[PDB]
């Protein structure tokens, strides 16, 4: 069970690990939806 | 820009020497690289992604704490006007670009150890003469001072003007909507860190507002029901991990500006801050503003540790003195929840549940930290976590006054 | 043709248009951080940048 604390441990808290010593295979993470606007998508590109 | 700063080195908690080993220096400022903007290089969106739970540096604040202690051993030029060496390591150049072992031919004088050393920029003229390149030192020294001045949480400053937000800040914030607090804090640190800026700059006002909004939402005064010009912060569920906040903009009712300009100093009164990312990011973000603009006024000595009593250019008890408030997260959370119920965002049943969840969460942080301290006794020669006593987790502090300030701050 | 349109910002835009053409002979201080007398007038499209 030690490698799956976030799956079987009743006392598991989101946002914890033991990374420098052991690797856990089931965790919680973030995901993103960044967009990458071009320069002209930022400002009025024309003459100023 | 700003051609002058003042500072104060750390305090030895009874120990005879600054608390860090060679490995700490070698890892946290090695490789002959510039150490002057590294504070966020070892932070991320959340604790789950960080190795802050075990081994060396077993706390969120641990690394930055050690950094501050490390700097205290090498900031002598701003105290005595001369570069020195400590345990065989010194600066490579008068510009203080980086550290290296001492040369064998003409070693600099060995630093005489001391604690709580006041610092003046004027003691080292070459700094001003090379201000354009030595600017990053200003920010970090300020940060170190703002932390060194207090036990438990670091100190930071808040203020709200009587005017509405300028358009420039509005547009900037409208691009920072979905960003978590940690990323926001990095940009503020990155901005003020790398090149001189005048206080009359758009970013400066922008970050100033962010600190205000963060606190207002932290106290629960700013919510979906009531917002500052449409902005407010949203906090994660205590049932999973309340140590997270993101920016939000909303069509809710807008709070009126205060009758007069409000300002004060703040700090966390309880050890929880050492392992709570929102506290660290909020403090650093707020401190960045004061770094570029300097301290508006002397800090009140009334509620500060003994070494902080009457520090020149930093603390005072006279007329021109701004009080400093403090709070404990647990009572703060209860106040925030209560405000939500009164605004009608939640029912009474939910409010009781939220208090139980948050208290349970906070208990884990305390239990982790207290166990971590005995694992790293300060007598070992390095301080990964600031010492504390068990009763410190129970202090209510000035929390009642704090929410009162936000009450007056966002009418 | 100013007052014919329905854009609330139309008066300001009309004003700035002339201001752009008179930047050299009649320079003035536009007390808005982030704007200048030579900013294209059509872009003054918000309150608070008045």
């Amino acid at each position: 069970p030690l490698r799956w604390p976030g799956l079987v441990d009743p006392n598991y808290r989101v946002g914890t690990n033991d990374l420098p010593n052991r690797i856990t295979l089931y965790n919680s993470l973030y995901r993103y939806n960044f967009t990458y606007p071009t320069l002209d998508g930022i400002m009025y590109v024309r003459s100023a | 820009a700003q051609r002058q700063f003042f500072g104060l080195t750390y305090n030895f908690y009874g120990q005879p020497a600054p608390l860090f080993d060679l490995n700490d220096l070698q890892e946290l400022a090695g490789c002959y690289a510039r150490p002057w903007t590294s504070r966020f290089s070892h932070l991320a969106i959340s604790t789950g992604s960080l190795p802050v739970w075990s081994a060396r540096y077993p706390s969120v604040a641990s690394r930055n704490i050690i950094v501050n202690t490390l700097l205290g051993a090498h900031l002598n030029p701003f105290a005595g006007g001369q570069v020195t060496s400590h345990q065989g390591i010194t600066w490579r150049d008068p510009v203080l670009s980086s550290l290296a072992p001492v040369p064998a031919i003409q070693p600099p004088p060995v630093w005489a150890v001391a604690e709580n050393v006041p610092l003046d920029s004027n003691n080292y003229p070459t700094y001003v003469l090379n201000l354009s390149s030595m600017w990053p030192i200003n920010q970090d020294v300020h940060i170190m001072t703002m932390w060194a001045l207090s036990d438990q949480g670091p100190i930071y400053h808040l203020e709200v003007p009587v005017d509405p937000m300028p358009a420039a800040t509005t547009a900037a914030l409208m691009a920072y909507i979905g960003v978590p607090i940690a990323h926001l804090a990095q940009t503020a640190y990155r901005f003020a860190g790398q090149l001189p800026q005048s206080p009359d700059s758009t970013m400066v006002s922008t970050i100033r507002w962010l600190s205000a909004i963060w606190f207002g939402s932290l106290t629960g005064r700013l919510n979906r029901s009531r917002t500052c010009n449409g902005f407010y912060f949203e906090f994660a569920k205590p049932a999973l991990n309340p140590d997270q906040a993101v920016l939000k903009w909303n069509d809710g009712a807008r709070a009126a500006p205060p009758a007069a300009a409000q300002s004060s100093y703040m700090r966390c009164i309880s050890p929880h801050w050492q392992h709570q990312i929102v506290e660290v990011a909020g403090a650093l973000m707020s401190q960045s503003v004061t770094a570029v603009t300097g301290l508006p006024a002397l800090i009140d000595e009334a509620t500060l540790p003994a070494w902080s009593q009457g520090v020149a250019n930093l603390t005072g008890n006279g007329q021109g003195v701004v009080p400093c408030l403090d709070y404990n997260p647990v009572p703060m959370a209860a106040a925030r929840h209560l405000q939500w119920r009164q605004d009608g965002l939640i029912t009474a049943a939910q409010e009781a549940q939220l208090n139980n969840d948050y208290t349970a969460y906070a208990l884990t942080i305390e239990r982790h930290l207290t166990a971590m301290l005995v694992a790293n006794p300060i007598a070992a020669g390095r301080m990964p976590i600031q010492p504390f006593n068990a009763a410190d987790f129970g202090q209510a502090g000035q929390t009642a006054a704090a929410v009162a300030l936000a009450q007056a701050m966002f009418v | 043709a100013g007052p014919m349109t329905s854009d609330p910002h139309s008066p300001v835009k009309v004003f700035m248009a002339l201001a752009n053409l008179l930047a050299q002979p009649e320079p003035i201080a536009i007390g808005v951080p982030g704007m200048h007398q030579t900013t294209p007038a059509s872009q003054f499209s918000h309150p608070g940048v008045w």
